[PDB]
RNA sequence: AGUAGAAACAAGGGUG
RNA sequence: CACCCUGCU
């Protein structure tokens, strides 16, 4: 009787069932090596997707520009890049008349909260592309190497402390000829031209998609420069203040959010009297999104949204695309040879990638090196359409439910009314109709306006379906929603943080999901027992009864063997694990108190121990779990010495930037320092103008002075503070 | 002057003043009268607040030096000139401190003379009108308001103070010099673009448009005069989403491709170990490992002078006879150490690869190699289905003869769910503890452990590690297993996917000639006889390796056991829901519920829960067991079909648009995985048992 | 006063002395966090690789003259081992365990009022309300609710100037505070947190954490009290609800 | 050899 | 060569 598991859906439907068909147990693939093949090969796709758009020039640059303009309209059923104007433009201002005021609305808070920013809040966000550096480096590392090379050369407006004044200098800097750049050669000088400074700070590098299921090949994701995020955080602001209110839109959206919205989209449909109109309703996904976009067409749609506002406004808008246009592409590594079957191997360059042949390698990247060849001018392709995947994330979903939006009984002009969901991936497009043939018309006009904006159905992957049952965004509904256990089973386990704050990511997890997605209690318990025995064995912590050996054996022997009662004792010190369902919801410190030794409490709870390190409010009882993208996961746990903090890589050093290491010291010296006259400065980024020890120097005298005139302490301090006042001053 | 104020005033003064001042459109000369205005006022502040200081017996003296020499203090407290942050410090640092009021808006100065606290002021404006203007910007709190004038002006809080007047005389002074000696020069946000960015922009126009001026000019007038309909009118009628059916008959299978068959890639093997037993009271962590298998070891008679049985086709195939010549010495050598590297002896070298590592010389020297090649970069060879597979889940389902998972408990409970909960925990865990995907994921969690454990602490020695685990019997003593050994290799792993490569010896009873196909890398060795009867014992022997993220993830497997309860109890909740009762009883137990869960010659056969169960524990071990990217890809794009067959199945008029393109991707993704083989070939055949 | 002597040690040397000098008080945000280091962005297998070496965790130097670096038996309890990017010390588990038998002992019976939030939630389960339990199925609605078990209804930053005023008393500028009931907090609060030495940030925490409102778009079934939010694991679940009123 | 796969693991720079 | 800095730079 050989079995068979899916043989199962002949009784349990397919979407009662579906926990049962993810393979979320194993290992997700990863990219062993270089990735600049899928660079060039996305890129020759774009160039070939719009090829009867029109070839051009630059005459400030010299990158290779491709208009994919409306030019001729297509012929059949290819993924094409000629988006059309006046459809964008009447797309929208459609949907201006469905709700008006959304676009002011949107120019008034946007205003607001633009003239209110401040620059210190790019520090925040992910890695970034350094154009000093000419790597990948953190933000905040970044932010300072631009800041500081600009102060190097001639500018004098960076000192205003604002936001906006900063962007204008970004803006200043294009107009120099004779940029200087550090190097940090172990400090030498360097000097970069108009040209190649125009060149240089355009230019958004590649890297290799990784560990993202549900895909056979691999995938190239881009990362921007941070001399435009700036740039970037203001139009993001503009389109997520479009975005928030719309009915059809998931853009600046939560979670259950998008659920409660569909049911209620299905509820009308759904209610649609059975009398004379039956429906269905299309799962449909996108193929090649971000390919036949293109940056004239969100130009165009930002010289539309904007109109009516004040010119300052609407330039310091429009200025991303622009540069957002003539945007070049880093090529990637280079290769790894053999170059013989004998022990050589080596590494090539990813210019002489340009400089060479590359007939040694294969004649299909062969093909991809002779056709990319006129589209590198300096280490880097010119991708004048399309856009790399992860730059915007907005915008293309105010189209999709623009197009969405135009299928109302208002303007179709026929019995055919078309409209449903859009949600940056997929679409849910639920028609109306009484005739079969108006279904057919249905979905064909609504392809055919889709494919003159550029956004084309996936036929290989949407499907047509009487409504009741269907799924979008791997949600999946059945007359309703259903739970599959089988997304979240990476979440569970020790989350790799710290002790404390692990024992409690563990138990809010397995919270969330029996409040949400449907885990019984006996799952419940079943989890929570997991989650003990993998904290127990990865942290080395096995109970005091237990003779497992161990590194920390001994110790935690001496702890168990002299308490009255262990119930007190922690987990991770070696005690009984007392957690349920009714329990639940409550840090352990919390739980076990009552039960605990005094002098225990004193040495485990105590602030003079040294394995404790607080920094910036903005990250406290904070964590950022694995998963979609990295969200900012929140616990709760007593503070006490279990809240340890990991080292770092110790691999600066054996390079030729271990400099930048000491001078991290340096700065963080000169930083705690500060930090002992004003704790308040751990709930307040404090605003001045002065040389940073004005502030020590001047509290100084005050405090001292104000000590002397209540409390005690001896006046020959007050005379000696006021001298070494005098020496601090007396230099410079 | 223009520069009047760095002309004849006192830099301080300069300084303190400017620094104030520039803090808006107010540029170095605008309106050129006021500045003065400014700077004199912070002058005669700052010349009020000399010759004044405090002693110690707290009087008020004239003290000529208007410097104190030492150990004093001047009578004044300075707020002019400061910090904003600083100001407030100061001022609260007052309030908080033995007398002051909260002051509304920025006062200058503070007296500790009975604690009270001046405000000055000094322009133009007469007397009362200036007076009367300040109060009204403050006159809601009591203050010490000493104003002074140009002539001889001063007023008081009921005209109440104490000080002395020479220093007001000098005040008198200051404004009689700074008439400027009537005044012999008598008196008294925008963000444009630039020339080359803007040259940028016009290049980004639609291909009619020349500036961006005149862009802006037309996006202003725009209104609906027909696009779409238009539009749509004069787009060729080929491009179109032509809507296709889905009838009764499901389709046409998914053609597997064709090549030489497909062999046993698993870490360590399945259903071809042995278990040498030894009566111990050890515990799941507990004795010396080395130890155990020693005492494992012991008891066994019939070893023999190995000799190769099965050559493995590419390889020098007498350094794994000597391999295991080596293993049994260093047995005698701990007659007990926790851990025993091993002498590099060149069969343990080749075995493990050193040196086998081009060279990374550069590339620049060596450009006249006449290989001079980029390596690989092609697809992996194609392969076939074998009848292994079936036979593997089959004895996997199977309930063993042995308990395999004792588990921690938790806390008391008094609610009375919670009583439900755990006894239903108690039924399921009876059904899934003797399983074979049990004694798996135990074996797989302890070689793992182990292997990473010691893959991080040894970083060039040749570790050895036996594998026993712990599993107890119904009578209740409890025994310890014993399935091979494992030596380890060079470790020097910096990317999160680099290798270490390890040599596995693993007992066996299955006489390998039987089905050599899946043998193509393992080397049977015969080692030793048992006696039962007398049955050749063998001992497969083989060279694999693993990464960082491999390991990673073997280390956690029980996670595959919460796949399958989920599953397993939404199929009691929804039962439970109807009956108003409790239900689960009657679903563990006595139960008659069946569940299609495979299919034999004689039809589709059933199962009882416990089936489903274990059937449902064993798919979650393999998706980690034979993890691979070629899984990942069928599963993603054959859950489509299987959903849309499903929507057919019960009247939801399924309509498709492209089944050829669909399949392409679904057969795509076939290569050599045995698992991806069995599961395409499982999804056909079910489709060919489902039609309807 | 120590600390103006540490400030010219830090001051005589050249480096520090051009730092400082040209380090307007906005460029200290900056300076907070250059880093040459990113995040893991792994953070399970790293911490598997971690756990296998001997000096894995960081601490600062008070070590030392606090804990011994030998132990009873032997073992490392720390190294001579600076950290990078940090003047920091490597520091193995095992020196944790010894602190919590042979370590400094201090009172924290002035301790569970720092954490008011959380013990409230354990003296509240103690005295629950038992009731019976029922299956059937269970309307639910996804709406917004509050989980906070009471609090002052106060703005995020109007309960920020009322921590800078009462924590950090010397540095709340020129805001005042205008209502009385939030008058008459502050005072017993002024009150409460005198004589518990405790870290700043985390009380100023527990205070923030216990005055603003939070809402959250949740599946409710029935009434929407936050004492009850609170116990939605055993209050109703998938297919059934049990009876039990919060203390 | 082995891992694996559209590229790379099978330790790399540093001093005599 | 003989030695030792690295294990996400």
């Amino acid at each position: 009787m050989d079995v068979n598991p899916t043989l199962l859906f002949l009784k349990v439907p397919a979407q009662n069932a579906i926990s049962t068909t993810f393979p979320y147990t194993g290992d997700p693939p990863y990219s062993h090596g270089t990735g600049t093949g899928y660079t060039m090969d996305t890129v020759n796709r774009t160039h070939q997707y719009s090829e009867k758009g029109k070839w051009t020039t630059n005459t400030e640059t010299g990158a290779p520009q491709l208009n994919p303009i409306d030019g001729p309209l297509p012929e059949d059923n290819e993924p094409s890049g000629y988006a059309q104007t006046d459809c964008v433009l009447e797309a929208m201002a459609f949907l201006e008349e469905s709700h008006p005021g959304i676009f002011e609305n949107s120019c008034l808070e946007t205003m607001e909260v633009v003239q209110q920013t401040r620059v210190d809040r790019l520090t925040q966000g992910r890695q970034t592309y350094d154009w000093t550096l000419n790597r990948n480096q953190p933000a905040a590392t970044a932010l300072a190497n631009t800041i500081e090379v600009f102060r190097s050369n001639g500018l004098t407006a960076n000192e205003s402390g604002r936001l906006i004044d900063f962007l204008k200098d970004v803006i200043e800097s294009m107009d120099k000829e004779e940029m200087e750049i550090t190097t940090h050669f172990q400090k030498k000088k360097q000097r970069v031209n108009k040209r190649s400074y125009l060149i240089r700070a355009l230019t958004l590098n590649t890297m290799t998609k990784d560990a993202e299921r549900g895909k056979l090949k691999r995938r190239a994701i881009a990362t921007p420069g941070m001399q435009i995020r700036g740039f970037v955080y203001f139009v993001e602001t503009l389109a997520r203040s479009i975005c928030e209110k719309l009915e059809q839109s998931g853009l600046p959206v939560g979670g259950n959010e998008k659920k409660a919205k569909l049911a209620n989209v299905v509820r009308k449909m759904m209610t649609n009297s059975q009398d004379t109109e039956l429906s269905f309703t299309i799962t449909g996904d996108n193929t090649k999104w971000n390919e036949n976009q293109n940056p004239r067409m969100f130009l165009a749609m930002i010289t539309y949204i904007t109109k009516n506002q004040p010119e300052w406004f609407r330039n310091i808008l429009s200025i991303a695309p622009i540069m957002f246009s003539n945007k070049m592409a880093r090529l990637g590594k280079g290769y790894m040879f053999e170059s013989k079957r004998m022990k050589l191997r080596t590494q090539i360059p990813a210019e002489m990638l340009a400089s060479i042949d590359l007939k040694y390698f294969n004649e299909s990247t062969r093909k991809k090196i002779e056709k990319i060849r006129p589209l590198l001018i300096d280490g880097t392709a010119s991708l004048s359409p399309g856009m790399m995947m992860g730059m915007f994330n907005m915008l293309s979903t105010v189209l999709g439910v623009s197009i969405l939006n135009l299928g109302q009984k208002k303007y179709t002009k026929t019995t055919y009314w078309w409209d449903g969901l859009q949600s940056s991936d997929d679409f849910a497009l639920i028609v109306n109709a009484p005739n079969h043939e108006g279904i057919q018309a249905g979905v064909d006009r609504f392809y055919r306006t889709c494919k003159l904006v550029g956004i084309n159905m996936s036929k290989k992957k949407s499907y047509i379906n009487r409504t009741g049952t269907f799924e979008f965004t791997s949600f999946f509904y059945r007359y309703g929603f259903v739970a599959n256990f089988s997304m979240e089973l990476p979440s569970f386990g020790v989350s790799g943080i710290n002790e404390s704050a692990d024992m409690s990511i563990g138990v809010t997890v397995i919270k969330n999901n029996m409040i949400n997605n449907d885990l019984g209690p006996a799952t419940a318990q079943m989890a929570l027992q997991l989650f003990i025995k993998d904290y127990r064995y990865t942290y080395r912590c096995h109970r005091g009864d237990t003779q497992i050996q161990t590194r920390r054996s001994f110790e935690l022997k001496k702890l168990w063997e002299q308490t009255r009662s262990k119930a007190g004792l922690l987990v991770s010190d070696g005690g009984p694990n007392l957690y349920n369902i009714r329990n639940l919801h409550i840090p352990e410190v919390c739980l076990k108190w009552e039960l605990m030794d005094e002098d225990y409490q004193g040495r485990l709870c105590n602030p003079l121990n040294p394995f404790v390190s607080h920094k910036e409010i903005e990250s406290v009882n904070n964590a950022v779990v694995m998963p979609g993208p990295a969200k900012s996961m929140e616990y709760d746990a007593v503070a006490t010495t279990h809240s340890w903090i990991p080292k770092r890589n110790r691999s600066i050093l054996n390079t030729s930037q271990r400099g930048i290491l000491e001078d991290e010291q340096m700065y963080q010296k000169c930083c705690n320092l500060f930090e002992k006259f004003f704790p308040s400065s751990s709930y307040r980024r404090p605003v001045g103008i002065s040389s940073m020890v004005e502030a020590m120097v001047s509290r100084a005298r005050i405090d001292a002075r104000i000590d002397f005139e209540s409390g005690r302490i001896k006046k020959e301090e007050f005379s000696e503070i006021m001298k070494i006042c005098s020496t601090i001053e007396e230099l410079r | 002057m223009e520069d009047f104020v760095r002309q004849c005033f006192n830099p301080m003064i300069v300084e303190l003043a400017e620094k104030a001042m520039k803090e808006y459109g107010e540029d170095l000369k605008i309106e050129t009268n006021k500045f003065a205005a400014i700077c004199t006022h912070l002058e005669v502040c700052f010349m009020y607040s000399d010759f004044h200081f405090i002693n110690e017996q707290g009087e008020s003296i004239v003290v000529e030096l208007d410097d104190p020499n030492a150990l004093l203090k001047h009578r004044f407290e300075i707020i002019e000139g400061r910090d904003r942050t600083m100001a407030w410090t100061v001022v609260n640092s007052i309030c908080n401190t033995t007398g002051a009021e909260k002051p509304k808006f920025l006062p200058d100065l503070y007296d500790y003379k009975e604690n009270r606290f001046i405000e000055i002021g000094v322009t133009r404006r007469e007397v009362h009108i200036y007076y009367l203007e300040k109060a009204n910007k403050i006159k809601s709190e009591n203050t010490h308001i000493h104003i002074f004038s140009f002539t001889g002006e001063e007023m008081a809080t009921k005209a109440d103070y104490t000080l002395d007047e020479e220093s007001r005389a000098r005040i008198k002074t200051r404004l009689f010099t700074i008439r400027q000696e009537m005044a012999n020069r008598g008196l008294w946000e925008r963000f444009e673009i630039t020339g080359t960015m803007r040259r940028l922009a016009d290049q980004s126009l639609p291909p009619n448009f020349s500036c961006l001026e005149n862009f802006r000019a037309y996006v202003d007038g725009f209104e609906p005069n027909g696009c779409i309909e238009g539009k749509l009118s004069q787009m060729s009628k080929e491009v179109n989403a032509k809507i296709e059916p889905f009838l009764k008959t499901t389709p046409r299978p998914i053609k597997l491709p064709d090549g030489p068959p497909c062999f046993q890639r698993s870490k360590f093997l399945l259903m071809d170990a042995l278990k040498l037993s030894i009566e111990d009271p050890s515990h799941e962590g507990e004795g010396i490992p080395l130890y155990d298998a020693i005492k494992c070891m012991r008891t066994f008679f019939g070893w023999k002078e190995p000799y190769i049985v099965k050559p493995h086709e590419r390889g020098i195939n007498s350094n794994y006879l000597l391999s295991w010549k080596q293993v049994l010495a260093e047995l005698q050598d701990i007659e007990i150490p926790r851990t025993k590297n091993m002498k590099k002896t060149s069969q343990l070298k080749w075995a493990l690869g050193e040196n086998m590592a081009p060279e990374k010389v550069d590339f620049d020297n060596c450009r006249d190699i006449s290989d001079l090649k980029q390596y690989d970069s092609d697809e992996p060879e194609l392969r076939s289905l074998s009848s292994w597979i079936q036979n593997e889940f089959n004895k996997a389902c199977e309930l063993t003869d042995s308990i395999w998972i004792e588990l921690d408990e938790i806390g008391e409970d008094v609610a009375p769910i919670e009583y439900i909960a755990s006894m239903r925990r108690n039924y399921f865990t009876a059904e899934v503890s003797h399983c074979r995907a049990t004694e798996y994921i135990m074996k797989g969690v302890y070689i793992n452990t182990a292997l990473l454990n010691a893959s991080c602490a040894a970083m060039d020695d040749f570790q050895l590690i036996p594998m026993i685990s712990k599993c107890r019997t119904k009578e209740g003593r409890r025994k310890t297993n014993l399935y091979g050994f494992i030596i380890k290799g060079r470790s020097h792993l910096r990317n999160d996917t680099d290798v270490v490569n390890f040599v596995s010896m693993e007992f066996s009873l299955t006489d390998p000639r039987l089905e050599p196909h899946k043998w193509e890398k393992y080397c049977v060795l015969e080692i030793g006889d048992m006696l039962l009867m007398s049955r050749p014992m063998f001992l497969y022997v083989r060279t694999n390796g693993t990464s960082k993220i491999k390991m990673k993830w073997g280390m956690e497997m029980r996670r595959c056991l919460l796949q399958s309860l989920q599953q397993i109890e939404s199929m009691i909740e929804a039962e439970s829901s109807v009956k108003e009762k409790d239900m689960t009883k009657e679903f563990f137990e006595n139960k008659s519920e069946t569940w299609p869960i495979g299919e034999s010659p004689k039809g589709v056969e059933e199962g009882s829960i416990g089936k489903v169960c274990r059937t449902l524990l064993a798919k979650s071990v393999f998706n980690s067991l034979y993890a691979s990217p070629q899984l990942e890809g069928f599963s993603a794009e054959s859950r489509k079909l299987l959903l849309v067959v499903q929507a057919l199945r019960d009247n939801l008029e399924p309509g498709t648009f492209d089944l050829g393109g669909l399949y392409e991707a679904i057969e795509e993704c076939l290569i050599n995985d045995p698992w991806v083989l069995l599961n395409a070939s499982w999804f056909n055949s079910f489709l060919t048992h489902a039609l309807r | 006063m120590e600390r103006i002597k540490e400030l010219r040690n830090l001051m005589s040397q050249s480096r520090t002395r051009e730092i400082l000098t040209k380090t307007t008080v906005d460029h200290m945000a900056i300076i907070k966090k250059y880093t040459s280091g990113r995040q893991e962005k792994n953070p399970s297998l790293r911490m598997k690789w971690m756990m296998a070496m001997k000096y894995p965790i960081t601490a600062d130097k008070r070590i030392t003259e606090m804990v011994p670096e030998r132990n009873e038996q032997g073992q490392t309890l720390w190294s001579k081992m600076s950290d990078a990017g940090s003047d920091r010390v490597m520091v193995s588990p095992l020196a944790v365990t010894w602190w919590n038998r042979n370590g400094p002992v201090t009172s924290t019976v002035h301790y569970p009022k720092v954490y008011k939030t959380y013990f409230d939630k354990v003296e509240r389960l103690k005295h629950g309300t038992f009731g019976p339990v029922h299956f059937r199925n269970q309307v639910k609605i996804r709406r917004r609710v509050d989980i906070n078990p009471g609090h002052a209804d106060l703005s995020a930053k109007e309960a920020q100037d009322v921590i800078m005023e009462v924590v950090f008393p010397n540095e709340v500028g020129a805001r005042i505070l205008t209502s009385e009931s939030q008058l008459t907090i502050t005072k017993e609060k002024k009150e409460e947190l005198q004589d518990c030495k405790i870290s700043p940030l985390m009380v100023a925490y527990m205070l923030e954490r216990e005055l603003v409102r939070k809402t959250r778009f949740l599946p409710v079934a029935g009434g929407t009290s936050s004492v009850y939010i609170e116990v939605l694991h055993l209050t109703q679940g998938t297919c059934w609800e049990q009876m039990y009123t919060p203390g």
